[PDB]
């Protein structure tokens, strides 16, 4: 129950011409799954929008390293077709550098059972789920369209 | 103009130019540019 419990810290930079600063911090917590493993990471966020992750090809301009991928899917009555299962695309944020991939599975909570399920391979990299309050918190931040940076614990 | 704010960095050459600094956030792992107001 609390084992797997990700603790996740955002931390977002506006600058001003005056040059004064703000900050924005936020402390949320998901759920390591199954998919991928327990383990702690840090990087920049880059949002994965729909065509980019549809994204096909095999070329080095997709790489980047050291980057955490926000996920936020949608209801599945809106996206009944979609290029790749929820494991499909952290799989593919993975090949593409993520050291970590979260889902917002708000709108879609039977992604946490896909997520759940430990019958496939680990990713070797963590592949966290966050919903309600702790989504909200994200989002909130990673909506900004800012260079935000993140923090996933465990314990 | 220049914004390389949580970037990362290896020194304050990677950051932009006097009103940034690279600096490792304590009990983070990696160097980010953060913003430099003197001091």
């Amino acid at each position: 129950s609390t084992k797997e419990t990700a603790f996740v810290e955002v931390v977002l930079f506006e600058s001003s011409p005056s040059g004064d600063y703000t900050t924005y911090t936020t402390g949320l917590t998901g759920r390591f799954s199954r998919a991928g493993a327990t383990l702690s990471a840090e990087g920049e966020i880059v949002q994965m929008h729909p065509l980019g992750l549809c994204n096909n090809n095999d070329e080095e301009d997709l790489y980047e390293y050291g980057w955490v991928g926000v996920v936020k899917l949608e209801q599945p009555e809106l996206d009944p077709k979609p290029c790749l299962t929820v494991l499909g695309k952290a799989k593919r944020a993975v090949q593409r550098g993520a050291t970590a991939v979260i889902f917002d599975v708000s709108e879609n909570p039977e992604a946490i059972d896909q997520l759940n399920q430990g019958s496939e391979d680990p990713l070797k990299r963590p592949v966290v789920y966050v919903k309600g309050a702790d989504a909200i918190k994200l989002m909130n931040i990673v909506n900004k369209q800012k260079v935000a940076r993140a923090r996933i614990q465990h314990r | 103009g220049c914004n390389r704010l949580n970037k990362k960095c290896n020194s304050d050459a990677d950051c932009c130019a006097n009103k940034e600094k690279c600096e490792r956030p304590i009990g983070w792992k990696f160097m980010y540019c953060r913003p430099d107001v003197g001091p």
